[PDB]
RNA sequence: UUAAACCGGCGUGUGGC
């Protein structure tokens, strides 16, 4: 259950480049991408996993909006009086508590979210390695040319753009 | 990889998934009317050379892999009925379920 | 009762209705509007069957 | 209604009410939650509710209203506070805080605070716009704290005797450097006394820190004022909290200009505390300590300050000795140079039921001409003057009998002549 | 019938009275499945079964009624408890509860109590209304409970000192701290002796943690009142089960304005067992004891305390030192400033022959003068003034031959002139 | 503009500075604070701020330009300088610098020192050609720093002592070895006045840890 | 380059008309 999350992110290598936060994060992420499939309802759930205490607690997103379509997360712009939320915006709730716990497909969303957040992290690592030279003439070979913008290379995978 | 009757069915309805168990082969005595899966005969599909980001990851999430193939037996589009007996033989070394 | 008078109540009138807090407005929500139907429409000829 | 107005008297007022409520039985469960169950039925009489605590901030944003006789620990009656009052207000740890509360409905945890109607005993308005306590300008004791009751009993001389060696006054950092089994307890109670009675004005906050639940009783009522305390019942965890939270409190009473006197036994287990709930830095001190253990032990002993535009905020920390390891000693050196007023007791006079045997040499203040007169300090020069040559038990007879024969203070100047 | 009208008479009356309910081979099983399978047979003759217990709580609500010969453990006579029960009454932990039983119908487990009938010798209706245990307001040793027997034993001594060292009354929290072979074990022997003959009124509770089997024997037959001990037979489980059990089967004692003494040998073997079944916080402590270990094991030294409105819970608790490592000197540490009350054993004497070696000097009692009358309490601060500027052995000979040459401890006041 | 200009002056001032400014309300975050959210406003009024501060550089190559009203630590106003500065003219530790800074944009941290103006009181060219500290020479003390007052006061011999103890020069290494409760702090306070009043031309450097 | 939508071959045996 929770101790097995917390052997994973004892487990995860690239520590440095998603620590502790970034993982339960992504989690929250995962677990919202997964109660997209476990309800029809598409809700937005933040499940704030507390990673170093504890373990996960559904959340439910109100959206505030004056719409009213997928009312699970429709709030008009006042709409904060019952549960003295009083809040214009922003105001979310936490009426579902304990949705359907780790499964085999949320595990394979956590999968592909983590995968997908370590490049992420590797494109910050990237930013990081073209970047103290902001400002500076650089060398650099273009891949591919667009109407708008440009695809420009300097090696090492270093990945640009020069819009139009 | 081998073979599996994992109950887990991805990309499926809920009310699909009710006649189901625990194991993932349905009670005896659930009738069935149209296409409805009564064995979760899921199993992955993606190939090998993966990065050693994947294999480490889908090992520290248990074992899932492409398993998104349905790969289930339904009923025969026409034919209703009412289970009554289950038979289920497992080869030398393979691991028994609850069921048989 | 029915909501041939509820369509004429949008949902100003939710949380206001007696007890209807996270779990039996979340049901309400979720039945209602999930089927087509939006909580709250205006109209004018629900008497007279028109 | 207030839960402290349900909380002074015992469980047995309490049961009567509850049968008055017409619920369950009420003695099975315990007295706090009788007063839960009690409040939640109030709540159902269609009446909002009027709840105080003080404020203890979570991770999550919101907070909770930690009762005064709870000992501002975690309660059933622990008032819930939405974020939407830290978004508007934006209440810190240890504001008294009352306003109107509702029941938890089902699948809750406790009541809400609707709307704040009292800010630490001010208008909300104060609250927003206010100087901050780590903002404030430190300085030293201006104002003097006398100490001496004034009808003259045998430990009045235990205040006294504070006054002849080491004066106190408002802001500053105090130290009670004491063995066990020396009248730390007793002397304590008579300074609370004191404060109390001669100088009303000033807000009593006496602390109890890990000591017997008959001490406990016999501290809350006996003196004048809010009695928390954490027993060893609880952890270091509650303690922590307790602490922190007694801290918050006073820092935004001197906020809200007003003088806190903090009477705390002990130091050294509330560092023991400190030094079990610090992470590991793969390295351990001299005796057994953490490297980092000493930091927040060290913030909490320097909340206390006197300040330029109002409040002052005075601790009285007791240090303990004579514990045979050294960890407990290294806390004591790390809280000598970081307090600027020093207190000693002596054990070794104590044992031979020579009472109060307070170290009049060790004993001394940091800018003690700020805390005393002009010619009143010339005589206590020449008092500690005449003092100093003769030996300690020497010292210690001459005050015991030569002020046991007295009354008051000025009465012993006037009397030494 | 009763359960322990069946256990206080040895394995051979139960194999005859089973020969007399006409069953199987009864001296193969052991003698309480013995007694389980001949209270089987009586419920089978048609008759409802009166049994007792005290009452241990699980996670799921029902309740086992422990018996008191059992060592308050699992056992095949153990009757289930109902949860309807504990949604009745609601009794607690330790409750002492006596009804009617039933015997186990196949696929059951033990016997089910169908209707309570005496709830801690009295009344079903003093259950529901009645005031709590933790809700009550803890007091200082008001009454004196003298030790001296009276007619001059040598061992009388051993308690005779205690009432020349420091005073032992009821609702304090006695220590006992003393290195392997120094005389532990007689010494509580005669003081539960003493606390039986000369103070029949108060209910004597001896407790055994860990020791030798021969030790439980010698202990539950020789002393007046109830034996229940746990020795290495049984892990850290049983351990803190049978620890949780007697605090709470006292706690409700005195919750019915009863006086309890409980003497633990010894507390540091207890909070070993503490330490072994905490989970672990990703730290340890200095001497390999983790954090919160501490916790529960001061919740059941904290528990004894002195009551307002009836009954007192006084618990002496041998403390052990020189046992090489830290981890136990920790313990005696953080249970120094627990007790209110001391007394230190000598075993320096002890190899000596010199019996018994109670350390005169670093024992004493906290608020002593409720501990006994006026003039004695000045005799005794001058004979303590006597006993002080001499030498330990000087002390401690004086001690032992003035006292074996008188025989009472008044006369020992008389004699002293 | 300088943050140390905002510094001198109480949070008195910065409030009601910062409602010139319209934000939100101020005095409710910290004073230091109050100055960022301050200078990120008078950023937004389209203008380049001139901020100032010591270098203090960390393991990656960028650096810190700590205030002095800070005491010299971490704070929100601490300016980023980026490596390119450090690679130009290869400021070291406690190089006080001077120059144009820009707002923190989203998902940044603090604001980024463009282009020094001032190095040390000098021109940057002086900066890159320089001879180091510890390359110099070190030497005794030569030129006598006198520590008495001249108009007599109490304390005044507590300087004079001094220079009828033992002489104070400059380039000397001074130890004050003395017990708890001796006198040392009104001893450096009147010391550190004394130099300042009779030699202004030295820079006064007062330390307090702990 | 980006966005949206959709995604029985063979033999054998038996029986019937
Ligand atoms: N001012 C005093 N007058 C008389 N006795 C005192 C006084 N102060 C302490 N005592 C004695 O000290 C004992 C309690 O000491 P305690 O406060 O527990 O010291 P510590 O706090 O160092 O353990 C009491 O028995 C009491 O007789
Ligand atoms: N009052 C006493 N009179 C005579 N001998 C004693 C007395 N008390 C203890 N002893 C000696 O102590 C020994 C038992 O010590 P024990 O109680 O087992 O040590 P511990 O204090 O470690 O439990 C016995 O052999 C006995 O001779
Ligand atoms: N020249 C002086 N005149 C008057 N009082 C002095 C003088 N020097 C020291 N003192 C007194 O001695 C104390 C010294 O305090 P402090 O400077 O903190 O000592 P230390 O630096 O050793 O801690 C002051 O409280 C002050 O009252
Ligand atoms: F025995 Be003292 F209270 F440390
Ligand atoms: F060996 Be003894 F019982 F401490
Ligand atoms: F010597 Be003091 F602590 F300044
Ligand atoms: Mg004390
Ligand atoms: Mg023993
Ligand atoms: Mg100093």
């Amino acid at each position: 259950m929770n101790k097995e999350i917390l052997a994973v992110v004892e487990a995860v290598s690239n520590e440095k480049a998603l620590p502790r936060e970034k993982i339960f994060e992504a989690l929250e992420s995962a677990l919202a991408t997964a109660t997209k499939k476990k309800y029809e309802q598409e809700i937005d759930v933040r499940v704030q996993i507390d990673r170093k205490s504890g373990d996960f607690d559904t959340f439910r997103r109100w959206l505030v909006v004056d719409e009213v379509t997928q009312p699970t997360k429709e709030i008009t712009l006042e709409a904060a009086r019952y549960e003295d939320e009083s809040l214009n915006l922003g105001d979310y709730v936490e009426d579902q508590i304990e949705s359907v716990t780790f499964d085999r497909i949320t595990t394979q969303t956590a999968k592909q979210v983590i995968v997908q957040k370590v490049r992420e992290a590797e494109r910050a690592m990237v930013v990081d390695q073209f970047r103290e030279h902001e400002g500076e003439i650089i060398t650099g070979v273009v891949k591919k040319v667009n109407r708008d913008n440009i695809s420009l290379d300097l090696g090492n995978n270093a990945e640009a753009v020069i819009l139009r | 990889g081998p073979e599996e009757i994992t109950a887990d069915i991805p990309n499926v309805g809920e009310a699909a998934l009710s006649k189901l168990d625990e194991s993932g082969i349905v009670y005896i005595g659930a009738e069935v009317t149209g296409g409805d899966i009564l064995v979760g005969k899921v199993t992955p599909k993606g190939e090998t050379q993966l990065t050693p980001e994947e294999k480490l990851l889908r090992a520290i999430f248990g074992e899932k892999a492409s398993d998104v193939k349905d790969s289930s037996l339904r009923v025969p589009n026409g034919v209703s009925g009412t289970v009554i007996d289950v038979q289920v033989f497992t080869r030398d070394g393979v691991e028994k379920d609850k069921r048989a | 009762h029915y909501i041939g008078d509820l369509v004429q109540r949008t949902e100003v009138e939710l949380l206001k209705t007696p007890n209807l807090g996270k779990k039996s407005l979340t049901e309400i929500k979720d039945v209602l509007a999930s089927r087509g139907l939006s909580l709250g429409m205006r109209l004018e000829n629900w008497p007279p069957a028109s | 209604m207030n839960l402290t107005e349900l909380k002074n008297t015992p469980v047995s007022e309490l049961i009567t009410l509850g049968e008055n409520m017409g619920l369950e039985n009420l003695a099975r469960m315990r007295k706090q939650d009788i007063i839960f169950a009690i409040l939640k039925q109030h709540a159902k009489s269609g009446e909002d509710i009027f709840g105080d605590g003080v404020l203890e901030i979570l991770q999550d944003g919101f907070g909770f209203l930690r009762s005064a006789d709870s000992s501002y620990l975690a309660g059933p009656d622990d008032i819930y506070v939405s974020p939407s009052q830290i978004r508007r207000f934006n209440l810190r740890t240890g504001d008294t805080i009352s306003g109107k509360i509702r029941p938890p409905k089902e699948g809750e945890r406790y009541f809400a605070l609707l709307k704040v109607n009292e800010v630490n005993f001010d208008k909300p308005e104060n609250a927003r716009n206010k100087i901050l306590f780590e903002n404030l300008t430190p300085l030293h004791a201006n104002s003097r704290l006398r100490m001496e009751r004034g009808n003259g009993s045998t430990e009045d001389l235990t205040a006294r005797v504070l006054d002849l060696a080491s004066p106190i006054g408002r802001g500053q950092r105090g130290l009670i450097v004491a063995p066990p089994k020396a009248g730390k307890t007793m002397l304590l109670q008579n300074i609370a006394q004191s404060i109390a009675y001669n100088h009303p004005d000033c807000v009593l906050m006496v602390l109890l820190i890990d000591e017997r639940p008959e001490e406990v009783t016999e501290m809350q009522r006996l003196v004048k004022g809010e009695v928390v305390a954490s027993t060893f019942d609880e952890p270091a965890s509650r303690h922590v909290q307790v602490a922190e939270m007694v801290i918050e409190k006073a820092k935004r009473l001197v906020e809200h200009k007003k003088d806190v006197i903090i009477l705390l036994d002990s130091i050294t287990r509330l560092a023991r505390a400190y030094n079990t709930v610090v992470p590991a830095s793969g390295k351990v001190l001299t005796g057994g300590v953490d490297a980092n253990a000493l930091h927040r032990p060290k913030r909490f002993f320097g909340a206390a300050r006197n300040v330029e535009e109002g409040g002052s905020l005075t601790i009285i920390a007791t240090a303990l000795i004579d514990t045979g390891s050294k960890m407990d000693e290294v806390i004591y050196e790390e809280f000598k140079g970081t307090g600027n007023m020093e207190l000693h007791l002596s054990r070794k006079i104590a044992e031979k039921r020579v009472f109060p045997a307070i170290d009049y040499n060790r004993s001394g203040t940091r800018k003690e001409e700020l805390l005393t007169t002009q010619e009143e300090l010339q005589k206590m020069w020449i008092l500690r003057k005449i003092i100093h040559p003769m030996g300690e038990i020497d010292a210690m007879e001459f005050l015991i009998n030569k002020l046991a024969m007295t009354k008051t203070n000025d009465d012993f100047f006037e009397m030494m002549k």
